């Protein structure tokens, strides 16, 4: 796969600046944080639940294990 | 000399949007080189005779200049190797990279070869875990009907793990990494036929950028983070991912009461342990890895990546949480309620891959009306 | 029994990430091993030379090595002989083989101590707790002769009698030799024995953190510089119509 | 001096009789390797600024080579112009 | 970083600490008859008396 | 020992002849055999090193 | 395919062209027997020699794998020397890249065989490790430091044996990768032939013509190897290596492996340390100069009588040096060796280039 | 290098027979020996002399060596 | 190694038992002697070469497992040496 033979593109204009003319960290915090928060919110309901379930199974199982190892008056 | 170094690197077309999840391929290349470099240097001082193997390792750590850093870099590098391997495979499943069939299947072979390689390396210091790991794993072959036992004794060079075993394992562990390197080069050649997939799962031919300087600098940044993680382990907690029992020389008369596998084998060990049948557990173990070869045939979605698929994402993280559950269970004694949690987690693992995900794929297709 | 008592976390002065071992404590700890533990426990991977520049000067270590006789030979008559120890000799083994050790210890085997701290979960927290935790058997527990109750040992029945107590030895620096003090110093020494590279890896770790604190943001700056060409690029579609 | 420099690199088009023998390395390479239909250096001046460079016309598969040789030539003049090529310019 | 790393690896190949632990050797002269060259193993090499 | 043309030593590897002083007399060796530090002590003993 | 099956080949290459494939086979043979020996070999000086006798006495067929490896190394050199000789005679060296990679291959195989010979830790193993590593001590200012660094100490010892096992283990695989590069450069031009004239007008496919011819050659190689392994396994070896290493005593008639004898004779002929080492290095590195010394208007020696006579004089001279290397440093061998050593460099640097020019003159060009 | 792109050839005809239609050893000895003899003779003057020289130097040097090791050479 | 070569398994077994070899440690941590068995290597006459040299006026009897392959001439050499002792020629005087 080589540039010049990838695919066909028509009527698209691209404008760019030399890296020496621009900042490497434009609005890093002012815009970066809002974007991180947004990305985090957008995925949380898909990522977190299974791990919460793991946490619940993990704490429940560990406790149940300890409980089973003690005070069995018979 | 120029070309194929180049048109195979410098002007290699790459998607403009691949994320950090695409950094693991180069990180795996770096883990391989690291293991090979520290490996050769350790091999310059290691002796494979059972009377002197354990000793030669302490000699490396105590008397060879910087022997300790090279050793713990090799030990922890093996851990980094697996962390990267699992991230790499996860990326592939989530983004549908497995549709590159040749690249993917070669990858499955790579995973198996690295597992076998790491197994044999662990046997070399001849501590307690070394000895019982050699015993158990080689015995997986005894599940093979008719010749199983014969194959095991042939591998061992005797009726039990002993001198002949340790000496050939040093030889196997020595050469396998170089074979892995050749297999990985083939891995890349097939990938180059198609170029990389990207987070969207949509062809990126309309927006390619040259690998250099964009991904060369991004890969260097990734390499630095890998080295930081490795050195945090080597310099601040070299034994954290290790097992205290391997600091005890091999004792053929006694298997430690709380023996447990290296952390990166815990999920598979949990699965095997959950089946109260010899052959059944061995088959489940083999299948827990080989099922990766089936993923492509189980793809039902009209879309390549999971980026635009909510339901598939939920099931994907459930699979990851489940592997985390199996990893935890593999580190616990075979007692209640862990025996049942592990059996459920083992069943859930195969159910998510073979049934739930393909089903989520079809449902999502329906919801999009195609 | 199958019940387990895990050791608490003592605030060792070498516990911190950038915290080195206390070398005066290593030095006293060696005196403990020497005076007390060496009669039953070997330490096959430590030689007198390893002490030099760690807790003893080269001359002190030489003098220490000469306090023992080690076997050497054959001489010109084909016979083995004894000579004073030297820096290159490893610490003398208390027994020729494990069978003999067991015979001298009611059948129990004192393990080699070179790696004991790395070979046990809990490390020095475990060893310190074991040494300072002997106590009477609880009601209903009766041990065979030869065994001692120790809540921290697995199964709580150990073949080693309490080895330390107040004034079990006298330290070169006059430190009061209370049982807990002796336990604390021998454990520090055992940490060094199991991990002589301890202080050096931490010093290196400090340098690694500082270098990363420098290189990571600089490489990241290099990454953003190059990528700025793409991150700020603007597209426009102008089809004919 | 910029005009002299630009004369060294020159101009070129497929109808030039010179071909492989042209003095300008860019024109010579371009002709023998068929890298372009044409190229011209230029020095467009304005009151206190201007555009100093070149323009070329080529097949879609020759852009990278053209750029490579063109820039290599600017670089060679910066560090290694010879008296004889300068007299020619 | 490269300088340190590289030199640590190179260094691992130099004589290890146990090899450097040298000492002197005492030799009984009455055992060497006149006209005889006696060879002893010392500090890694042959020592002729 | 006792070989070569000087009754000193003869190195069989590439033919270097030394005399009984350990000095190189013929062949490709560039230097006389090394003389280590030593001191004659009590008895009939010599301590080398 | 197209790297084998339909690879175009000259219709007339002779048996001298069979050595390339035979070298490939020698390499595979060494790798296969090598790995199997490595499954039972231990590199500690206390047990190395013992592990080798254990291989030969108790490992099933250990003796045949061992002697196949030892004699395989000898076959490797026979083939290497035949391969290089073919190249010089037919002007194959004009394929510069292929040729220079070949020179690297020769040096790497030499280094590889040297280290393997040290592994059994017999007397020759030990003194060979001593002498050869010490060649580096001729390097001014840092030479001695380099030697101790390679040794891992002040003398050949445990540290040396253990790292040599590692180096000997990996180097053959590196040789294999270098050989693949050797072939790739060759494929850019295709093979030369006995006439030295382009064979583009008469190419035939490699398969079936040379595949069957290579197989016939492989069979003859195996016959030669097995005649040695089954009927005279020690013929090309040295009895002194059946004696465990003794650091206090160098055997009185110590001599190098036969394939190193010519170079050893050259080094021994110069009564100066640095001079002998430089002559040794140059006796091999001069191969890199052959292309620059080519004066003939013709590529091959097939049509060049004078050049042929000097070529066989060079072969006869290497035979002389090989014989001298096996003799004691005494009269008249010292002088015969010095003449032979001088003749070697004189034939290559002066007489052959001169014969080339004279032949050109005689043909009027 | 691939067949189809090696070089230019014009006006050459080549006639061949299937290996199944012919003998693999035609006049093996009747014509082979004469050819071997011819080839052997054609090269002998170029190959043999240097080796004869080696032989002479070899026998001379070996004898000279032995003679030098005894009382009355 | 002698079994099936020059002795039957029982003959070799009886041969091994004609000697005592050291084994151990036993449960008391001590070494002890026992009759030899097929797996034992031929007994060494001396514990080390120094003792050997001492017992032989300073000369060292080499190990014989490979003596034939370790000497030019092999058995021709060994046979000639064993059957070739003779008086010193006139003018030759050997040290005791
Ligand atoms: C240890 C674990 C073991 C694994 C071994 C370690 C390997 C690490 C994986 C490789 C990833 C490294 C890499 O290439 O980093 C690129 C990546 C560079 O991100 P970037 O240049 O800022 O890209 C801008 C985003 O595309 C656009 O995002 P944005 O504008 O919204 O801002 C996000 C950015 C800035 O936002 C803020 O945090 C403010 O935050 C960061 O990414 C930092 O750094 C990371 O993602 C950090 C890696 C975390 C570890
Ligand atoms: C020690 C070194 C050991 C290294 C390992 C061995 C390397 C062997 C090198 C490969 C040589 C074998 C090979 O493939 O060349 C075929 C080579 C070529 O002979 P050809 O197939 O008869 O070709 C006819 C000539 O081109 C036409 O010539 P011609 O008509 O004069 O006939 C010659 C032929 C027949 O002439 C007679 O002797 C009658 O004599 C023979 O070569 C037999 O045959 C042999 O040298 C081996 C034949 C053994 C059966
Ligand atoms: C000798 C002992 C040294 C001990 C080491 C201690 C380790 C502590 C780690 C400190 C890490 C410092 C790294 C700072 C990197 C800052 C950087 O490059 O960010 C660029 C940042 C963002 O600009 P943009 O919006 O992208 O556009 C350009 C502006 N028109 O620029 C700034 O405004 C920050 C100004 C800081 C200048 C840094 C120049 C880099 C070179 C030198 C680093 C030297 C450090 C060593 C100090 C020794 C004492
Ligand atoms: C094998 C046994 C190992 C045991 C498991 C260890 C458990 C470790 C789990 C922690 C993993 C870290 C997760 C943090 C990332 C969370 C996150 O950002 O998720 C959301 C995010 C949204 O991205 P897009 O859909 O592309 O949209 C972009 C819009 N801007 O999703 C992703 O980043 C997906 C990337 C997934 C790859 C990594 C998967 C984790 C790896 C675990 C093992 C995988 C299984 C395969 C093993 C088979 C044997
Ligand atoms: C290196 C140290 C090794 C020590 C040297 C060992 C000595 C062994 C010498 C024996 C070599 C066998 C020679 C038999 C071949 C004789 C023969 O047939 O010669 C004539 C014949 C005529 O052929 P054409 O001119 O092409 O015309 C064909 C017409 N039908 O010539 C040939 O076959 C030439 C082929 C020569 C290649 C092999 C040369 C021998 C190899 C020796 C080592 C070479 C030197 C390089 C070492 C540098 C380090
Ligand atoms: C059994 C174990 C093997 C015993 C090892 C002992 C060594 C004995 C050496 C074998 C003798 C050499 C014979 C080899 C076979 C001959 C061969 O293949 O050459 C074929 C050759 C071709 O002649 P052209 O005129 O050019 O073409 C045909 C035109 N009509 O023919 C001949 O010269 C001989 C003709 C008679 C046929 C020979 C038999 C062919 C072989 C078949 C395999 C037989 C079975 C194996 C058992 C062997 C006992
Ligand atoms: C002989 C009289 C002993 C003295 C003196 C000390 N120890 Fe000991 N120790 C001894 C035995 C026989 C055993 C085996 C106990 C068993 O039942 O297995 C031990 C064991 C230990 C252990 C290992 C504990 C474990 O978890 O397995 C430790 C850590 C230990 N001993 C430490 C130790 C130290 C540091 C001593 C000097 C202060 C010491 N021991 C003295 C016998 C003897
Ligand atoms: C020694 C192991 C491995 C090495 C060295 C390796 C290396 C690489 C490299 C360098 C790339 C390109 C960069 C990237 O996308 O990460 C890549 C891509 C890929 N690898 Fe691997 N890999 C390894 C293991 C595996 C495994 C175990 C699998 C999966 C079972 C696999 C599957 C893939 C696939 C399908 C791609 C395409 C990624 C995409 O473009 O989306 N690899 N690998
Ligand atoms: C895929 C690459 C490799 C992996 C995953 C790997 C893995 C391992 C592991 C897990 C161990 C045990 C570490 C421990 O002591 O706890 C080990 C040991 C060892 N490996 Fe490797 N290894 C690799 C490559 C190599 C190579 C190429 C060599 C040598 C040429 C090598 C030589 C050794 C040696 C000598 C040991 C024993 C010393 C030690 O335990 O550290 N390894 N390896
Ligand atoms: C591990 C060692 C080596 C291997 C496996 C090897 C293999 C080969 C192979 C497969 C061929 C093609 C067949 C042939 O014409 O013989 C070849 C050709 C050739 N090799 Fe080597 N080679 C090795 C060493 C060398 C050396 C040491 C030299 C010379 C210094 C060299 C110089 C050449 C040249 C010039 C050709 C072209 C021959 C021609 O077309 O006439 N090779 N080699
Ligand atoms: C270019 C290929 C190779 C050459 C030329 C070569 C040559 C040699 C030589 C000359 C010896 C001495 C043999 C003797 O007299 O005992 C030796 C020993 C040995 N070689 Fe190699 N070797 C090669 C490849 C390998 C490989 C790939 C391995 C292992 C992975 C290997 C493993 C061994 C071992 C373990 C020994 C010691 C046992 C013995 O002496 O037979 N060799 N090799
Ligand atoms: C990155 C942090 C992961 C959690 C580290 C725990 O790691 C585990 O510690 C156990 C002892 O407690 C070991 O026996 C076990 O082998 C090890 O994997």
């Amino acid at each position: 796969r080589q540039f010049g033979h990838l695919t066909r593109v028509r009527h698209v204009i691209t404008y760019s600046l030399s890296p020496f003319e621009q900042r490497a960290f434009p609005h890093y915090f002012s815009k970066g944080i809002p974007n991180v928060l947004r990305r985090t919110r957008a995925c949380i309901l898909r990522v977190a639940p299974p791990f919460v379930a793991f946490y619940l199974v993990y704490t429940w199982g560990t406790q149940e294990f300890e409980k089973s190892k003690r005070k069995n008056p018979a | 000399l120029m070309k194929i170094v180049n048109n195979a690197f410098i002007d290699l077309p790459a998607p403009s949007n691949i994320s950090s999840w695409w950094n693991f391929g180069s990180l795996l290349g770096i883990c391989l080189i690291l293991q090979i470099l520290t490996g050769l240097f350790l091999a310059m001082h290691y002796t494979s005779d059972t009377t002197t193997a354990f000793s030669s390792v302490t000699h490396i750590c105590r008397d060879v200049n910087y022997g300790w850093i090279i050793r713990y870099m090799h030990a922890n590098g093996a851990s980094m190797f697996f962390i990267c391997l699992y991230m790499h495979v996860g990326r592939g499943l989530y983004y549908g990279s497995y549709t590159f069939l040749e690249t993917w299947n070669i990858g499955v072979i790579l995973l198996l070869t690295v597992m076998a390689t790491a197994f044999m390396g662990y046997v070399l210091p001849w501590g307690q875990m070394s000895f019982w790991g050699a015993t158990v794993i080689t015995n997986l072959l005894s599940a093979i009907p008719y010749i199983g036992t014969n194959l095991v004794e042939w591998i061992w060079g005797g009726f039990s793990v002993d001198k002949a075993t340790l000496t050939r394992f040093f030889a196997f562990h020595f050469i396998l990494p170089f074979i892995i390197m050749a297999i990985a080069m083939v891995h890349l050649l097939f990938l180059h036929e198609t170029g990389s997939n990207n987070p969207t799962g949509i062809s990126s031919d309309v927006d390619k950028i040259p690998f250099h300087p964009y991904y060369t600098i991004k890969d260097i940044l990734g390499a630095l983070l890998l080295i930081l993680a490795l050195m945090l382990l080597v310099l601040f907690a070299p034994d954290l991912l290790g097992d205290p029992d391997n600091y005890t020389p091999a004792n053929p008369l006694n298997t430690p009461p709380h023996i447990k596998p290296e952390w990166y084998f815990l999920f598979a060990y949990a699965i095997l342990r959950s089946i109260p049948n010899k052959l059944g557990g061995v088959l489940a173990l083999a299948f827990s890895i080989l099922i990766l070869a089936l993923i492509p045939l189980l793809h039902t979605s009209k879309q390549r990546s999971m980026m635009f698929r909510p339901l598939s994402q939920c099931l994907f993280w459930a699979l990851v949480a489940d592997l985390l559950t199996l990893t935890w269970i593999g580190g616990q004694p075979v007692e209640h309620p862990y025996i049942t949690i592990g059996q459920l987690a083992s069943v859930l693992y195969f159910l998510l891959i073979l049934v739930l995900m393909p089903t989520a794929g079809t449902i999502e297709n329906k919801l999009l009306k195609w | 029994s199958d019940l387990e008592l895990h050791p608490p976390s003592y605030p060792w002065s070498h516990r911190g990430l950038l915290s080195s071992l206390d070398h005066t404590s290593i030095r006293r700890g060696f005196q403990v091993y020497k005076q007390v533990c060496s009669s039953c426990h070997s330490m096959d991977y430590v030689a007198y030379r390893h002490l030099v520049g760690v807790c003893y000067t080269e001359d002190e270590a030489k003098a220490l090595a000469e306090e023992v006789e080690v076997q050497d030979g054959p001489n010109e008559d084909g016979e083995m002989f004894m000579r004073p120890g030297k820096l290159s000799d490893y610490f003398p083994k208390p027994y020729p083989n494990p069978e003999a050790a067991r015979a001298a210890n009611n059948g129990a085997l004192p393990p080699d101590l070179s790696y004991i701290v790395r070979a046990r979960h809990g490390g020095e927290d475990y060893v310190f707790s074991l040494l300072t935790g002997y106590c009477e058997p609880p009601t209903g527990v009766s041990l065979r002769e030869g065994l001692y109750f120790n809540p921290y040992f697995p199964g709580q029945a150990i073949g080693m009698a309490p080895p330390i107590y107040n004034e079990v030895l006298e330290f070169d620096d006059g430190t009061p030799a209370t049982m807990s003090q002796v336990a604390k110093d021998v454990c520090t020494f055992l940490r060094w024995a199991a991990e002589p590279e301890h202080d050096h890896r931490k010093r290196m770790g400090l340098k690694m953190l500082l270098m990363m604190g420098l290189l990571l943001p600089l490489v990241y700056a290099m990454k953003r510089h190059k990528w700025s060409v793409l991150k700020s690029r603007k597209l426009a579609y102008r089809p004919p119509k | 001096a910029l005009q002299v420099a630009n004369a060294i690199i020159g101009h070129y088009d497929c109808t030039y009789g010179g071909g492989a023998h042209l003095s300008s390395p860019l024109a010579s390479i371009a002709a023998t390797n068929k890298l372009c239909q044409s190229f011209q250096t230029f020095n467009i001046c304005y009151a206190d600024t201007g555009l100093l460079g070149a323009h070329f016309v080529c097949d879609h598969m020759s852009i990278d080579d053209m750029m490579f040789v063109l820039q290599g030539q600017w670089m060679r003049l910066c560090t290694s112009a010879t008296e004889s090529e300068v007299l020619r310019g | 970083a490269a300088k340190n790393v590289v030199s640590q690896f190179v260094s691992s190949m130099s004589a290890s600490a146990d090899v450097l632990a040298m000492s002197k050797i005492e030799i009984k002269l009455s055992d060497i008859p006149e006209g005889k060259n006696m060879a002893f193993k010392w500090r890694g090499k042959p020592l002729f008396v | 020992a006792n070989a070569g043309d000087f009754g000193g030593y003869y190195c069989p590897c590439h033919g270097s002849h030394y005399d009984a002083s350990g000095r190189i007399r013929k062949g490709p060796a560039p230097l006389n055999l090394e003389v280590p530090s030593y001191e004659f002590t009590s008895d009939d003993m010599v301590i080398v090193g």
